[PDB]
Formats: C-alpha cells, sequence, structure tokens
RNA sequence: UUUUGUAUAAUGGGUCAGCGACUUAUAUUCUGUAGCAAGGUUAACCGAAUAGGGGAGCCGAAGGGAAACCGAGUCUUAACU
RNA sequence: AGGACCGAACCGACUAAUGUUGAAAAAUUAGCGGAUGACUUGUGGCUGGGGGUGAAAGGCCAAUCAAACCGGGAGAUAGCU
RNA sequence: GUUUAUUAAAAACACAGCACUGUGCAAACACGAAAGUGGACGUAUACGGUGUGACGCCUGCCCGGUGCCGGAAGGUUAAU
RNA sequence: UGAACUCGCUGUGAAGAUGCAGUGUACCCGCGGCAAGACGGAAAGACCCCGUGAACCUUUACUAUAGCUUGACACUGAACA
RNA sequence: CUUUAAUGUUUGAUGUUCUAACGUUGACCCGUAAUCCGGGUUGCGGACAGUGUCUGGUGGGUAGUUUGACUGGGGCGGUCUCCUCCUAAAGAGUAACGGAGGAGCACGAAGGUUGGCUAAUCCUGGUCGGACAUCAGGAGGUUAGUGCAAUGGCAUAAGCCAGCUUGACUGCGAGCGUGACGGCGCGAGCAGGUGCGAAAGCAGGUCAUAGUGAUCCGGUGGUUCUGAAUGGAAGGGCCAUC
C-alpha cells in the first residue's frame, strides 16, 4: 500500500526550494512577560531544520 | 518435588 | 510571590499594550509611564490595567 | 551477623560548566564581532578596538590581530586589536 | 520518529499556518506555453483544451519563464510585470 | 554459543540419512544500467490480445509567504545598508 | 433407651518398614479408627466454567483447577534465550 | 462427627446452646433480560444473615473515627 | 553419551585440572565389592534480581458498571378544599 | 419607590372524596377430562403501585488497568531541575550514594543619565552616654560595601549621595560563543521615536554568573489574511498576552 504521511509532521514542516524544511521556533507560545524582547524577537522568523534532524523529518514526510 | 536450596 | 502581573494599555486609540509585574500591596497606586507605541509611532502615556 | 544499613550523603549537587576562558589568542586574526574572552568580572580589560559586553565578554569591534598587553599603574591586562 | 522516549522533534515544535482552498484552483503559465495553444488566443478555455492546465483551474498567471516569439493575445489571465514586457516585445497584447 | 575473558568443571549435540531460518506484494528514496529528453510516461479499458489504441492522470521545467497576493524574485518592516 | 461399649463383614487411612526406571502414575505387610448412624452401598436423575458444589482444605468438577476440556480469533505479543 | 483423592486428620471445620439483626406473606432473600421457581403447600414458638461455640461463674468503660438507625430546620444540589 | 590411547602430586589457569607445566609412579584384560571425584544422572533454579511480562486476591488507588435508591415526563382520569 | 389589601388570571404544591385506565399470587362460572392460560361475573385496591426514557446518590457485588528510576544485589533510607567552589592533572570538558553551600526571587527604583563623594577597625578629647549611639582629631589604606550562596571582579569605582527622567523603547542585525538537537548567550551598526548632558557622549533593565517548564488544548485584545453557490457571519490564520 501507499506510505502514509505522519499527519502531525505535515502541520509543522514545509519543504523549500533546495529540499530543506522550514519550521516555527519553540518557546514563543506562553509565559511571555518574563522573556526579554530581544529573545522573543529572534524567535518570530521561521528556521531551517538542522543536519542531524533531516533524516528523521524525511522519514515522516515521504510525499513532501 | 524435592527440598530446594 | 506578591509580585503580580499587570498590563499597561496605550492611551492612544490603539490596542497596543505592554505587560509587567507589580507588587500590589506595597505600591497600590497605578503605574504610569511614557512608552513607544509602534502603531502611531510616538511616545505616549501608558496606564496600568488588569492582565 | 546482621548486614547493617549505611547512611546517606548530604552533598551531591553541581552546576553546568560554562566554557569560560580565552577564545582567541595572541596574533590570531579576527573579524568584527568575534568574541575574544568569556569572563566573570573584568579579568581582562577592553583596549583599543575592543568592546565589553553586559557580562564582561570582550569582543572585536574591528578586524585585525589580537594583542595582549599589560598597561597602567595597576599592571592590569588589556586586550587590543591591531589593524592588519 | 521514535527517539527512545524523548519528545520527538515533530512534537516539540508548534503547528503553524492554515491551508488555502483557493490555492488548489490556481495555476501558473510559462511564456514557453503560450506557443502550444491552437489559434493564438490564450484564455482559460484554450489552455485547458491544450491540456496545459487542469480542468478544475479557475485562475492563471503568465510568468516570465522561458521565452515567447510568436505574437499572442492573452485574454482574461493575469500577467506579471516581466511577462507583460515579453509579450509586448513579441508584438502581442494583453486585454481584460 | 555467549562474553572483559572459556581446556574450562558455563551452554548445545549419542551417530547417520532426509527436512529446517532474511521471503512475497505494493508504495517511497538512493545507486548501476537502457530508452527518450525540456520533456518523460500511460492506468483502467478496447483489442482475431506481449502489437496498436487509450495521455484520464502523474513527475519536471519557479520561487517566496500563514494567507490574500506578488513573481526571478518574494517575505519581513513605516522602510531597509 | 443410646450420634452407648468390645469386635468381624463394610467404610476409613494414624504409625513404621518395603517399593520409588514399582506388582501399582498412591500399593503391600504388620499394627490402627468407626462399626444402629451426622452410617454405608447398588441403580437412575439434577446442578456447567467467573459457573457449579463445598461440616471450608482455594478443596473437587473424568490421572488436568487462584478459574475444566475441545475448536476458533491465531502465525496473539515476546525491548527475552 | 468432617477435612487438604495424591506429603498436613489437627488445636482447623461442624456441633447442640447463646446473642444481634432482617422479614406481616405477592415476606425478606436467592436463581432468572422475563415468565417463573426455591423459601413453603411454611406464617414471627416461622424463615434468612452474622458472630460465638456443651456446661458452670460471668461478660466491665469509650458513640471521638468508620458503619448502621431515626430526624428535619437551614445551606448546597440533577434532569426539567 | 562431543570424541578418548580416561594415573598421583605441587603449581598455573574464566580463580577447586584425567587432559596445561614440572615431577613421581604405572606389564595387557576381566570378576566380586565400596561410593571420595568425574563441580556424576534426573528438571531451560521453585530462592534472589530483571521484564514499562501474566494471573488471581484486597482496599477510603483510578475509571466504569449490575443492583439498590431520588425526582421529572409517559401509560394517567373526575370533583372539591 | 416602599409597605400593603382585594379582585381577576396563570401555574405549581398538599389534602379528602370518586371510578372508568391499571393491579389482584380474593371468590364463583366457562373453554374443560386442567391449582397453566384466557374470557365472564363479582369484591377489594386505585390514579397509587408498577414498567419505559432521562436524571442525582450509593455501589470491590463485578470488570479493565496503574502502582518510576538510580542503587558496590533488592527492600527501607536518600536523590531526581538550576547556580558557585574543590575533585579537574596551569586551554575547554571530565565520574562516584565524593567534599562544601545556595535558588524556585526582589526593585518604577534597587533602572537611565549628569554632578559630587570615599571604607572597616582602633586610639585620643567630649552633657546624660555605658565595651558599643551622635561630635572633633589622628592612625590605617579597602582588612569595608555589593538586595540574597560562592567565585571572579570593582577607585575611571560596579560602593555612597542628589537633580532630572522611563532606553525596563519598536523593527532589524555584520559577526561570534556553546549545545546531538530543541535551544541558550554576546554584539558593533542601521531606521523610527525618546531621556540625561554645555558637549563629546551614554541608555535595547539591574557588578556578572541561579530566581525556571516544550508541544497539545483553551481563554482575552487587535488585524490591510481566509470565509464551502453569492453578501455576511461562525470557525481558522497572523500579531500581543494568559
Ligand atoms: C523449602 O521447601 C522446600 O524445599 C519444598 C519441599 O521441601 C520438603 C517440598 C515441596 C513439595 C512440593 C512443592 C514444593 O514447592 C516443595 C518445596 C518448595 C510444590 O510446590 C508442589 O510441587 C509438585 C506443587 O506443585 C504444589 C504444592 O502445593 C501447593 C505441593 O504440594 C507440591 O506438590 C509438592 O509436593
Ligand atoms: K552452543
Ligand atoms: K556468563
Ligand atoms: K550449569
Ligand atoms: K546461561
Ligand atoms: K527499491
Ligand atoms: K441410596
Ligand atoms: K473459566
Ligand atoms: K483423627
Ligand atoms: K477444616
Ligand atoms: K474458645
Ligand atoms: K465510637
Ligand atoms: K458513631
Ligand atoms: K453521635
Ligand atoms: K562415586
Ligand atoms: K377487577
Ligand atoms: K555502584
Ligand atoms: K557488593
Ligand atoms: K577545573
Ligand atoms: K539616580
Ligand atoms: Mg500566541
Ligand atoms: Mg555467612
Ligand atoms: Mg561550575
Ligand atoms: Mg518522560
Ligand atoms: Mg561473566
Ligand atoms: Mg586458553
Ligand atoms: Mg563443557
Ligand atoms: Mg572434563
Ligand atoms: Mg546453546
Ligand atoms: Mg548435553
Ligand atoms: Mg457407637
Ligand atoms: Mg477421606
Ligand atoms: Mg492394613
Ligand atoms: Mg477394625
Ligand atoms: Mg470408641
Ligand atoms: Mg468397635
Ligand atoms: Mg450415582
Ligand atoms: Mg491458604
Ligand atoms: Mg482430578
Ligand atoms: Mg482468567
Ligand atoms: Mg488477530
Ligand atoms: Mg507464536
Ligand atoms: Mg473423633
Ligand atoms: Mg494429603
Ligand atoms: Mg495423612
Ligand atoms: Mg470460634
Ligand atoms: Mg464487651
Ligand atoms: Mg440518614
Ligand atoms: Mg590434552
Ligand atoms: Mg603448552
Ligand atoms: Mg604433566
Ligand atoms: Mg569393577
Ligand atoms: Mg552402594
Ligand atoms: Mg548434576
Ligand atoms: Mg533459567
Ligand atoms: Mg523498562
Ligand atoms: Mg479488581
Ligand atoms: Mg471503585
Ligand atoms: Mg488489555
Ligand atoms: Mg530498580
Ligand atoms: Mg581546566
Ligand atoms: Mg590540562
Ligand atoms: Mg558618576
Ligand atoms: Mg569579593
Ligand atoms: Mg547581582
Ligand atoms: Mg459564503
Amino acid at each position: 500500500p501507499k506510505i502514509k504521511t505522519v499527519r502531525g509532521a505535515a502541520k509543522r514542516f514545509k519543504k523549500t526550494g533546495k529540499g530543506g524544511f522550514k519550521h516555527k521556533h519553540a518557546n514563543l507560545r506562553h509565559i511571555l512577560t518574563k522573556k526579554a524582547t530581544k529573545r522573543k524577537r529572534h524567535l518570530r522568523p521561521k528556521a531551517m531544520v538542522s543536519k542531524g534532524d533531516l533524516g528523521l523529518v524525511i522519514a515522516c514526510l515521504p510525499y513532501a | 518435588a524435592a527440598p530446594q536450596k | 510571590g506578591i509580585r503580580e502581573k499587570i498590563k499597561l494599555v496605550s492611551s492612544a486609540g490603539t490596542g497596543h499594550f505592554y505587560t509587567t509585574t507589580k507588587n500590589k500591596r506595597t505600591k497600590p497606586e497605578k503605574l504610569e509611564l511614557k512608552k513607544f507605541d509602534p502603531v502611531v509611532r510616538q511616545h505616549v502615556i501608558y496606564k496600568e490595567a488588569k492582565i | 551477623a546482621h548486614k547493617k544499613a549505611g547512611g546517606s550523603t548530604r552533598n551531591g549537587r553541581d552546576s553546568e560548566a560554562k566554557r569560560l576562558g580565552v577564545k582567541r589568542f595572541g596574533g590570531e586574526s579576527v573579524l568584527a564581532g568575534s568574541i575574544i574572552v568569556r569572563q566573570r568580572g573584568t579579568k581582562f580589560h577592553a583596549g583599543a578596538n575592543v568592546g565589553c559586553g553586559r557580562d564582561h565578554t570582550l569582543f572585536a569591534k574591528a578586524d585585525g590581530k589580537v594583542k595582549f598587553e599589560v598597561k597602567g599603574p595597576k599592571n592590569r591586562k588589556f586586550i587590543s586589536i591591531e589593524a592588519e | 520518529g521514535f527517539e527512545g522516549g524523548q519528545m520527538p522533534l515533530y512534537r516539540r515544535l508548534p503547528k503553524f499556518g492554515f491551508t488555502s482552498r483557493k490555492a488548489a484552483i490556481t495555476a501558473e503559465i510559462r511564456l514557453s506555453d503560450l506557443a502550444k495553444v491552437e489559434g493564438g488566443v490564450v484564455d482559460l478555455n484554450t489552455l485547458k483544451a491544450a491540456n496545459i492546465i487542469g480542468i478544475q483551474i479557475e485562475f492563471a498567471k503568465v510568468i516570465l519563464a522561458g521565452e515567447v516569439t510568436t505574437p499572442v493575445t492573452v485574454r482574461g489571465l493575469r500577467v506579471t510585470k516581466g511577462a507583460r514586457a515579453a509579450i509586448e516585445a513579441a508584438g502581442g497584447k494583453i486585454e481584460e
């Protein structure tokens, strides 16, 4: 049968031109008053999945 | 059955 | 501790607000400060409000 | 006889090591922004073309070669950058 | 995605965004495709008949990819700023 | 065989003959090799049937953005050195 | 008269020895307990598996019981050998 | 008397007797999706459950905790 | 029951040697006896630990539920205070 | 409005009668050769009891499960995250149920800036006044101070005092350090708009290092995004925050 996508990963990574994955940063959901604005500002932009992680992501997203 | 150690 | 969270609301018509922690017991009078409002792009008075 | 229970230690705690110390040595070429020393307090002081951060981290404000030197009446250790 | 019981990477990270339903009914056309239609008039019906776009498509943009040499008239499509210049240089015209 | 380590006094086998354990289906990715090449390929089905027909579809040649949208650029921002 | 006494048949199973690849998957020999009673025995019947029955030992329910046997789910699962 | 068929026969189980408690009869209670059946072709001097265990002398204090029984004012509280 | 041409001692050694080192003794093969050793045979230790194994049991562990119990609506009507 | 009275109406509750639903494991007749069942007559109950749907309580009677790891064997005891010092072998890192201590915050001033200032302790002389209060002088030279452990820092003070303030700003960020990663940290300089200062300049919290918790789910405010025929809306996204 077809491989099934891990649907929880499809909600969290998106593929990019050269095949890498962008993701949203952690730590920016709650408990925000105590975090410095410098720290919070750097967490807004999307980020690229690291080298050691790509193997795990690609397994979950066979049809990306 | 037997006595055990 | 008694240091409790509050928010400061822009006195302009914008919705923009800051959050901060206040010792409710020892300083019962409202905090009030001029701060930058990035919606109007001006320094404006901000006043304490409930979180 | 009876095997007798031991007690317990009251110690057993430590913190994570912080990787302080010199990160670029004398004569080493650096780019602007490069951290040269991680410190607690100013064990080294900022010389020419060197900045000091809020946690006393010394960093390059210009490209050049790191120069360590001793200066002043207190014989304090200063780090400076010399243009290449 | 199992990691020995550590919280796995696809669950440390927040979900984001949403899926547009309008995106699925939108297509992009290349300049090199404009020569493939029959009859020199480019519109959604003509591009569908050429099997250049799917039957469900309702919106299409011509974009500056490849090149076009024959004159063409583009009707009812949207056109990028760069694609417009290319069609005009070929002696075509865009209308709406 | 299992172990840091076995002549081990750790395991297993009395011997002979026969049988006895990395398979198959369908997706996906990488390598080799063959055809075609900005193109490649058909599925079901039809077929006096391994032919021929069938291009419905699928991958590729464009990306950025949560999205509207813009497009060799785009997002971020009032604006980018 | 008697859940009376002694003691055969009958019912049981307190001690010792033998046996332990036995004559026997619970026996034999010599002693032992009850023996008109809450006794024993023939034939037939009824109670069925989280159920039965139990003067209660988790005891018995076809040499099997802290949940019988047979068939099926079924090649359960086995980070173990 | 009874008991671990097949390593335990006993101080264990039962016992007559005692006490508490439930049950007014279409009884309580048990087996049954239910019908129905046992209790019982019985009727509180009867029937069920629990603890104790012939007989003799006896069985003292605690109702705070848990349980059961009675009460209903007030607080709270479901569907509607 | 791996195969044997199957001695003692002291040492060594997966740390308690018929089989290794050194050394002592010993013609080849039966029969009747005894059991000190072959860590002798029988049973994938029943003690202990482990397994994000099992079972059955307890309770003011958790979540349900049969039963018991409360009320509303239906079957279910008339009159009056 | 408040206290309050009657009338009318609606709706709820309680009580007493009634018969006709309903009950009858009361009697009698018939099916009938029948202590089952059904029909008939009659008596007693009677809108109760009983049953269905919904609902609160109780409920080891029954069922499915959970009940951590480390550990000089397990149990019992102790520990589980973060900061500082030693062990640690003069770069970084480095274990043990090794040796020693702390945190789970505080502060709109204890932050910014401009101006100024310099400690402990001891000895002399002085009302009450004493070993120790405030005052003057001297010695001393940081042996003090740092909001809270310890280490490293601090006189250009980072220690102490006063005036004016909100930079405890918004968008970004060359370039580095440290992690397997998630992440954490330092940062010149740009754009906007501020505070102190004559100006050069300084300010993106606090002498630095602890004062903390991913994702999911849900709440609150905003918004030039989306809106299942169409116009809205709900719901979702994005931004701030809980
Ligand atoms: C320390 O104690 C012993 O060393 C020992 C023992 O020393 C004389 C004798 C025995 C005897 C037996 C058992 C033993 O465990 C046992 C033990 C441990 C069993 O477990 C038994 O084994 C078939 C069984 O399966 C069930 C039974 O009772 C539930 C027993 O009756 C059993 O039948 C038996 O004979
Ligand atoms: K083996
Ligand atoms: K072993
Ligand atoms: K062994
Ligand atoms: K073994
Ligand atoms: K393959
Ligand atoms: K009989
Ligand atoms: K069973
Ligand atoms: K006896
Ligand atoms: K017994
Ligand atoms: K007694
Ligand atoms: K009591
Ligand atoms: K009581
Ligand atoms: K009481
Ligand atoms: K022997
Ligand atoms: K009647
Ligand atoms: K240990
Ligand atoms: K030990
Ligand atoms: K060290
Ligand atoms: K000040
Ligand atoms: Mg948010
Ligand atoms: Mg001993
Ligand atoms: Mg440390
Ligand atoms: Mg965990
Ligand atoms: Mg070993
Ligand atoms: Mg060897
Ligand atoms: Mg061996
Ligand atoms: Mg041997
Ligand atoms: Mg083996
Ligand atoms: Mg063997
Ligand atoms: Mg007799
Ligand atoms: Mg018997
Ligand atoms: Mg006999
Ligand atoms: Mg006799
Ligand atoms: Mg007798
Ligand atoms: Mg007799
Ligand atoms: Mg019989
Ligand atoms: Mg027992
Ligand atoms: Mg049997
Ligand atoms: Mg079972
Ligand atoms: Mg199955
Ligand atoms: Mg199997
Ligand atoms: Mg007797
Ligand atoms: Mg027995
Ligand atoms: Mg016996
Ligand atoms: Mg008793
Ligand atoms: Mg008493
Ligand atoms: Mg009560
Ligand atoms: Mg040898
Ligand atoms: Mg040798
Ligand atoms: Mg030798
Ligand atoms: Mg012999
Ligand atoms: Mg013998
Ligand atoms: Mg043996
Ligand atoms: Mg074993
Ligand atoms: Mg485990
Ligand atoms: Mg249970
Ligand atoms: Mg329970
Ligand atoms: Mg299960
Ligand atoms: Mg353990
Ligand atoms: Mg070191
Ligand atoms: Mg070293
Ligand atoms: Mg100053
Ligand atoms: Mg110090
Ligand atoms: Mg501090
Ligand atoms: Mg609509």
